[PDB]
């Protein structure tokens, strides 16, 4: 073809990717060619943001299909995963803002992203944050998705028809693992998850979740108190922490959505989020 | 969302004369390309056989089973007419395309059907499905390729469910819209025909839709689109609008379904052109 | 260099469509099907579809190729 293989990026769930010439290339693993790149490519030929990422190419042969994306730099994983690096109120603002502008726009649009993660969370030289792995979103407003460490309650619980709030509790998930360098919530089971979740915000009751009960896979736990929010972050400011318990809230009616956070007085207090050409970048 | 999607950016022309004019040059490009003759049909013969070939999609779509949404056979249809667009007959035989579109519309619309089950839809041996198949799949990514990649399709079902909403919520006049549901969706079915899916907007095809069934009923709502549209700030915007329903209008009136034996006679020309 | 809100504008080449929180109280929600408690409980409410379909309605209205 036109492009010459230079590098491994990884393996993701269902592709491998590679970097090569500087661009990114996606191979996908009788049913034809493969669901998850069909839904990448019927979705980002569609969309068009700063905080989206893009699909430049696209080929194959038969069954066999290849997607082509212009290359990113580095993921929000490996900055939070790095010891070497300082994570700034600013640099978090900063992330957050960006990661919240892409969901506003990718909302508006009537998609779900149901994939977030912070290695999903794309940066480039220039420190602009982009959205990615759209193999697993889709469309929503027509009348056992998310990784589990980033799952929302209600998907636990076997959810069949959801919206926005699936992608914000990943959001609040990404924050407090930036806010703390360490996963939130890392459980190994649903069960877990959920214990694990009751366990550091408390077990939520009939008013603030007016219809538990209703969800098919949901199970009683027991009381848990919930450790206090600026327990859990002790340098989290009054507003951050407002953010936070808006993007924790368990009704996913009451959650707070990407503009309703992006209005918040969070962001708009000080100081102001660093541009994207001073922040931090992993040393070689 | 459709004012900024792709189809409203690449699939969506002018007028007729330019669809006209593609259709000539992919005839006229495989010409070269075969020369480098009394069996090759002209443009107007592959218009024929390709609303033949529609029609036999649309009654493939009809009676599958499982049951098949109609947003998914919308889809299909016009991933057939944008695909014989800039492609002829004479090099691609429509009986796989329609297939290998319908195919492509039930993968790309989430409607999750197995291949066994997709070929066991069609009225042949199960060797004949098996060569099918085969053939579906050789042609997948070209369909894709040749659709610039853009599968997303906007149908008019849904604005016209909004419209319908919109009239029962600020249109106190007309008191049940639910009683121009049936001629307006023989309307649509109508539009889909011609060549109205690649010239109008999905939402303008509703309404031209939806004020043709009150026409057919008797029942006048000019107010509609210059009150509760607010359409009487902008006087030159509610003429062009009317302008464009009357001009779908004409374009539903002058279809001509195609005939049995110019079929017939053009079906052997396409055996004999794609034996050879 | 502080942050201050500023809506999408994106242009719909149609008639102007209400807000969502505002369909409750202009009787649009009386024309589409509620949402059943595990819809709720699961974040889906019939706004939504009510605000997608109008959406979908207006879009391109007055937009020539
Ligand atoms: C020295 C200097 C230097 O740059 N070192 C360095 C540090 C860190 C990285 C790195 O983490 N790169 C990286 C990791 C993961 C992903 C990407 N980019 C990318 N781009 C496009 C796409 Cl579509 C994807 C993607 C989507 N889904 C995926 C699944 C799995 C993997 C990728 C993926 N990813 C970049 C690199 C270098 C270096 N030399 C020695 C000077």
């Amino acid at each position: 073809k036109r492009y010459e293989k230079l590098d491994f990026l990884g393996e993701g769930q269902f592709a491998t990717v590679y970097k090569a010439r500087i661009v990114a290339i996606k191979k996908i693993k009788k049913d034809g060619i493969n669901r998850t790149a069909l839904r990448e490519i019927k979705l980002l030929q569609e969309l068009s943001h700063p905080n989206i990422i893009g699909l430049l190419d696209a080929f194959g042969h038969k069954s066999n299909i290849s997607l082509v994306f212009d290359f990113m730099e580095t993921n929000l994983e490996v900055i939070i995963k790095d010891n070497s690096l300082v994570l700034t109120p600013s640099h978090i603002k900063a992330y957050m803002l960006m990661t919240l502008q892409g969901l506003e726009y990718l909302h508006q649009h009537w998609i779900l992203h149901r994939d977030l993660k912070p290695n999903n969370l794309l940066l480039d030289e220039n420190g602009v944050l982009k959205l990615a792995d759209f193999g697993l979103a889709k469309s929503f407003g027509s009348p056992q998705v998310v990784t589990r460490w980033y799952r929302a309650p209600e998907l636990l619980f076997g959810a069949r028809m959801y919206g926005v709030g699936v992608d914000m509790w990943a959001v609040g998930c990404i924050l407090a693992e930036l806010l703390l360098r360490v996963p939130f919530l890392p459980g190994d089971s649903d069960l877990d998850q959920l214990t694990r979740i009751f366990e550091t915000l408390g077990t939520p009751t009939e008013e603030q979740w007016p219809d538990m009960c209703s969800l098919p896979d949901y199970v009683t736990f027991k009381s848990f108190p919930g450790i206090p929010l600026h327990h859990i972050f002790s340098a989290a400011g009054d507003d951050l922490l407002d953010l936070i318990q808006g993007l924790f809230l368990f009704n996913p009616c009451a959650r707070i959505t990407a503009t309703q956070a992006l209005k918040m007085k969070y962001f708009s207090n000080r100081p102001g989020p660093t541009p994207g050409c001073q922040l931090p970048r992993p040393n070689c | 969302m459709y004012h900024n999607s792709s189809q409203k950016r690449h699939w969506t022309f002018s007028s007729e004369e330019q669809l006209a004019r593609l259709r000539a040059d992919a005839n006229r490009k495989f010409r070269c390309k075969a020369v480098a003759d009394p069996v090759f049909l002209e443009p107007h013969e592959e218009m024929t056989l390709c609303k033949y070939y529609e029609k036999r999609l649309l009654e493939f779509c009809s009676v599958f089973k499982p049951a098949m949404p109609r947003s998914v056979v919308g889809t299909a249809c016009m991933y057939f007419k944008r695909f014989y667009l800039n492609n002829s007959v004479m090099e691609y035989h429509p009986r796989i395309i329609m297939l290998t579109c319908a195919f492509l519309a039930c993968k790309v619309d989430e409607f999750n059907v197995s291949s066994p089950q997709f070929v066991g839809n069609l009225r042949e041996s199960p060797l004949g499905q098996e060569k099918a198949l085969e053939q579906i799949l050789e042609y997948e990514l070209l369909l894709i390729q040749q659709l610039n990649f853009h599968l997303i399709v906007h149908n008019p079902y849904r604005p016209f469910e909004g419209f319908l909403i919109d009239l029962k919520t600020r249109y106190p006049i007309l008191e049940n819209p639910e009683i121009l549901r049936k001629t307006a969706d023989d309307f649509l079915n109508r539009i889909a025909l011609t060549d109205a899916y690649l010239l109008y907007t999905p939402s303008q095809i509703a309404l031209t839709a939806i004020l043709s069934s009150a026409s057919r009923a008797g029942i006048t709502m000019e107010s509609y689109l210059s009150e509760s549209l607010m359409l009487k700030e902008n006087r030159t915007c509610l003429s062009q609008l009317l302008d464009i329903m009357k001009s779908m209008r004409n374009l539903v009136k002058k279809y001509e379904p195609p005939r049995s034996e110019e079929v017939a006679v053009l079906k052997q020309k396409l055996e004999r052109c794609h034996s050879a | 260099a502080l942050y201050e809100y500023q809506p999408l504008q994106i242009e719909t080449y149609g008639p102007h469509v209400p807000e969502l929180e505002m369909l409750g109280r202009l009787g649009y929600l009386n024309h589409v099907r509620a949402a059943s408690p595990q819809d709720l409980a699961g974040g889906y409410t019939s706004s939504l579809a009510c605000h997608r379909a109008l959406q979908d309605a207006f879009s391109g209205l007055f937009w020539q190729p």
